[PDB]
């Protein structure tokens, strides 16, 4: 798709397929913003996500905004 | 419009406009290009929010925020459903629900969401307004439920409101009403919830770590503050009555019934959460017995004599805990004891599970036993707890640890006060002409003060509380049904109270049969600990001094008299004596008569209770006896004997089938009657003595301590004395007092049955003990005795005396009785019964002129048997005595000394009574006739006076 990862300052657009889980959203930034694994937070549409979960199955659209969590 | 319409609800549902610059306090939206768009509607909510709460602001609430705009969207429907046009906006106040909801339930599940405040700051906010977030946070725990996600939400809310409670009040307690209430009223939400209910003990911090100290299970564990909860805490007495010490008894009342009408919610409040963790799952329901069970592991120094107070849980924390135990108890302990059998009575069949037994004494056994018990027991590793098993004997191991050493505590501050007064006086009297010296000694006045002021206060409310009838009672039926229970684990047949027990268990023993009665002692109950009856017992003595006492008048005391009775009875169930001497102590104050004279207030069930009824006064008289093998020690032998006796007398004055059973017993199981007649006559020929002496060392100790000029003739320590001082007078009144009871039980019984008292083992010793006692009565013993207020000690010479020459009176018709007085040379005169009449006549109405002469004629009986023998002696009396033969009362040819008797007697009288019965005649001890001894001294004796007489007559 195409996603904006907000924060209140930044931005790093991700392209992932509808059917791929969250588990691959996560690493999908990872290795594309400085943040690792489990320090990372997930937040749209007013639910948290959850690795297992596909982007689809949260039926999450292109030109929209997901935000993320820095997470100590 | 209608798409304007919706736009504006949502400018004053969210406050927050685009363009937008005037009016009302709204914030304006900056700077998002998309969301610059001067349309607006459902789908830009989720960004409006998402900046709210993320690009932030000023906006440094926004855990409120997102309640507010709650509560107004639900005013804004309310406004709405009675409107031209309802329906056009439902899908806006939808979309606001949705999601201040779903964003209210991310607030509070991570942390770093919103970046102005964190989870305290916004529990804060709930606690302080509690009900402004009701509604919005039960849709918030609702939409964490359907998500899968309620664990992450507590894991936010309950460690955030334990840091709430530590560190951002000063004080989490009583005082803090508002607080306290809003606190309970957030626990009660959620774990309304099931789903909650069911992983609640899952929480991060549950349970107490490894490291966590005792006193800081309250504080460090998730249901610890609000289970600490109680009005007997220090900050809470000091503001409720350090605030006016000085209150009178209505004004105290007062206060009393506040903070225990409080008390009562609170308790309310705390099993209905705790009901909830419980009825929620198994694991919940085990995850609490663990809880309960480790707070009470690790706080047995709790009943040491000085406990470390500062390294232990609070009074508060363990006396609410053993009252939730107490309540979980209750439904399998109904009086109908129809779910009696759900108790596990093999609890202790193998090793334990939730409840450390290392180091407890057991009932009648020692650890070697209890271990080996494991071995041949156990219980096949899987086969373990039932819940109610395991909270049945927590509530019994929180009434020892947790009630008992709150008692304790309250009990030892009487004199914990006068001491500190006194020295508050002393230090108050230093001249400190030096500076640093005098602030020195402000600040050491000023912290006894404050200790002071912490006690009294602290009296108070631990009064308060144990005057709580309402809550003293379910102790009191937990301790009752306790006691049903036990009666049952005894019974052989494991039908009591269905079927009633018999006893005794094992045939009456007829020197050291401690290893006899240990293995005949019942299993398991010999394993269980003695925490099991020490608690109630303990408990029980001391919850007698209230005026409001959950005892008196309780139907259910019945099962109490019954296992104590039974365990008096039975000396193989509990070998302790200290603790059966707590237990006769408790039926003593059952029994001790009401101040307007009525029975006391066991009497009822002492008559018509066919189990007490069958067994009490057997009880109380082998009892009696036994004390004496090695039972300093403060449940003494003597004590327990006074107790024995209060009850023995009014069982004899006010109900007749004890009168009766007394009787039987002396008419036929003498043997057992007579042995607690000899004991009472041997402690006779004493207590009197040690009474007085004590008094007279009262006295060495009071002239020391008014010496001023001082010799020292030595003082030791100032102290020491103070200490010794109190010891005579405890010796003192405890010597006295039996000694009444003692006279008084001869007096009574020797009126009825004068014939006991006058068989040989008894009339004789009895004679020669009545007579010293008299000596003492009516000589220079009492006479020179001047104590101030010798009632202190109960100390009263006249009734004593009164009481003594009444034995006489009672036995004036029993031959053996006045020759054995007319025969004692030791004291036997008749002016001691002059002297005696003397002094019973300045107490006027002590002795009636019927009486008198009664006891007169007696004198005169006596003295006249003695001129008789005397007579008889002179005149008749050609050979000395110890010449004679005790059997052919003949002069003896070849004296020999029987060795068990140690007798002399004639070697031709012993060999006739040994062709026919082989033992000491005087004894009964087995005896051959070559173990006999020649009294060739004695034989000489005889021979030279034959000589004397042969010679001349
Ligand atoms: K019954």
């Amino acid at each position: 798709l195409n996603i904006h990862i907000k924060s209140g300052q930044d931005k790093w657009e991700v392209n992932v397929a509808p059917e791929s889980t969250v588990l691959q959203f996560k690493e999908a930034i990872n290795k594309a913003n400085g943040i690792p694994v489990a320090n990372q937070r997930l937040i749209y549409s007013g639910k948290i996500l959850k690795d297992d979960q596909t982007v689809e199955s949260y039926h999450i659209q292109d030109g929209h905004s997901v935000h993320l969590v820095k997470s100590q | 419009s209608p798409e304007f319409r919706s736009m504006t609800a949502i400018e004053d549902i969210l406050q927050i406009t685009t363009d937008p610059s005037d009016t009302r306090g709204y914030s304006l939206l900056k700077s998002e290009e998309v969301p610059q768009g001067s349309t607006l509607g459902v789908d830009f909510i989720d960004t409006l929010l998402l900046y709210q709460l993320t690009e932030n602001e000023k906006l440094d609430k926004p855990f409120e925020y997102l309640n507010d705009c709650f509560r107004r969207n639900q005013q804004q429907k309310r406004i709405t459903k009675n409107k031209p046009n309802a329906e056009s906006l439902h899908s806006t106040f939808q979309e606001i629900d949705r999601l201040v909801i779903g964003y209210g339930v991310v607030a509070l599940q991570i942390e770093n969401f919103c970046m102005n405040g964190a989870f305290i700051n916004y529990i804060t906010g709930i606690v302080s307004n509690v009900n402004s977030y009701t509604d919005f946070l039960s849709q918030i725990i609702q939409r964490a439920i359907l998500e899968g996600t309620a664990l992450d939400l507590l894991n936010a809310v309950f460690p955030t409101l334990l840091e709430y409670c530590n560190k951002h009040v000063s004080h989490f307690d009583l005082n803090e009403s508002v607080i306290y209430n809003n606190v309970l009223t957030i626990f009660e939400l959620f774990v309304t919830f099931k789903p909650i209910a069911e992983i609640f003990t899952k929480i991060d911090g549950f349970f107490a770590d490894y490291s966590c100290k005792p006193q800081d299970f309250e504080r460090k564990t998730i249901l610890g503050p609000i289970l600490s909860l109680s009005p007997i805490e220090a900050a809470v007495a000091i503001r409720n009555y350090g605030d006016n010490l000085l209150r009178s008894k209505q004004q105290t009342a007062m206060i009393h019934e506040s903070l225990q009408a409080e008390h009562k919610v609170v308790i309310d409040r705390l099993f209905f959460i705790v009901d909830k963790l419980v009825r929620g799952s198994l694991n919940s329901r085990t995850d609490m017995i663990s809880y309960f069970a480790h707070i009470a592991n690790k706080n047995h120094l709790r009943r040491a004599d000085h406990p470390p107070f500062k390294e232990l849980s609070s009074n508060g924390f363990m006396s609410n805990i053993t009252l939730l135990l107490v309540r979980f108890s209750q439904p399998f302990l109904d009086i109908s004891y129809k779910k009696i059998d759900k108790i596990d009575a093999n609890y202790f069949n193998n090793p334990s599970l939730f409840i450390d037994l290392s180091g407890e004494t057991r009932l009648n056994s020692d650890f070697k036993e209890a271990d080996a018990f494991y071995d041949k027991n156990r219980k096949t590793a899987d086969s373990k707890p039932n819940f109610i098993s395991d909270c049945f004997f927590l509530t019994l191991t929180y009434l020892h640890y947790g009630l008992g050493g709150t008692l304790s505590f309250e009990e030892k501050m009487g004199s914990e006060i006068k001491a500190l007064k006194e020295e508050i006086e002393k230090v108050k009297k230093i001249a400190a002409n030096h500076d640093v010296f005098a602030r020195f000694i402000t600040a050491q006045l000023s912290k006894m003060e404050k200790a002071l002021k912490t006690t009294e206060s602290l009296r108070f409310a631990l009064q308060g509380f144990f005057a709580h009838r309402s809550l003293q009672l379910e102790v009191f039926d937990f301790i009752c049904g306790a006691s049903t229970f036990l009666i049952r684990v005894v019974d052989p047949e494991h039908e009591f109270p269905f079927k009633q027990i018999k006893l005794p268990l094992i045939p009456d023993q007829i020197v050291d049969n401690a290893d006899f009665l240990r293995a005949h002692a019942p299993v398991p109950f010999k394993y269980y600990p003695e925490f099991v009856v020490e608690g109630p017992v303990n408990y029980s003595l001391y919850i007698s001094k209230y005026q409001t006492s959950p005892i008196f008048r309780n139907p259910r005391l019945g099962s109490f008299v019954e296992f104590t009775t039974m365990v008096l009875r039975c000396p193989e169930l509990v070998s302790n004596p200290h603790l059966k001497g707590k237990l006769v102590q408790l039926l003593s104050v059952g029994a001790m008569p009401l101040t307007d004279n009525s029975p006391g207030f066991m009497m009822d069930i002492f008559e018509h209770d066919e189990l007490v009824n069958k067994n009490l006064l057997y009880a109380l008289l082998d009892f009696y006896v036994i004390v004496e093998k090695t039972g300093s020690q403060f449940y003494d032998k003597f004590n327990s004997r006074y107790s024995i006796s209060i009850i023995l007398e009014e069982l004899y004055y006010k109900i007749p089938s004890y009168k009766n059973q007394l009787i039987w017993q002396s008419q036929n199981n003498a043997d057992f009657f007579v042995r607690f007649v000899a004991r009472m006559l041997n402690d006779l020929t004493f207590l009197l003595d040690e009474g007085l002496s004590n008094l007279a060392e009262v006295h060495n100790i009071q002239n020391e301590l008014d010496n001023r000029a001082r010799g020292a003739p030595r003082e030791e320590e100032d102290k020491e004395l103070q200490t010794r001082l109190a010891s005579a007078s405890r010796q003192a009144k405890s010597s006295c007092g039996l000694a009444d009871k003692s006279m008084k039980l001869f007096e009574i019984y020797s009126k009825d049955i004068p014939a006991a008292f006058v068989t040989p083992e008894i009339v004789y010793r009895l004679a020669s003990m009545l007579n010293y006692n008299l000596e003492s009565l009516v000589g220079p013993k009492c006479g020179e005795l001047k104590v101030k207020d010798p009632q202190s000690y109960s100390f009263n010479p006249k009734d004593l005396l009164k009481a003594l020459t009444t034995v006489y009176i009672n036995l004036s018709e029993q031959s053996e009785f006045i020759s054995a007085v007319a025969k004692d040379e030791r004291s036997f005169n008749r002016n001691l019964f002059v002297r005696a009449v003397d002094i019973l006549g300045r107490k006027t109405g002590l002795a009636s002129p019927e009486f008198i002469e009664k006891l007169l004629n007696f004198a005169n009986k006596a003295e006249e048997q003695r001129k008789a023998d005397e007579e008889e002696d002179l005149e008749y009396g050609d050979v000395p005595d110890e010449f004679l033969d005790p059997l052919m009362y003949t002069i003896m040819k070849d004296p020999v000394i029987l060795p068990a008797s140690k007798m002399n007697i004639d070697r031709s009288t012993i060999k006739a009574h040994l062709l026919s019965d082989s033992t000491d005649p005087f004894n009964r001890m087995p005896l051959k006739l070559e173990d006999v001894t020649p009294n060739e001294e004695l034989r000489q004796k005889i021979l030279c006076f034959k000589k004397q007489k042969k010679e001349e007559a």
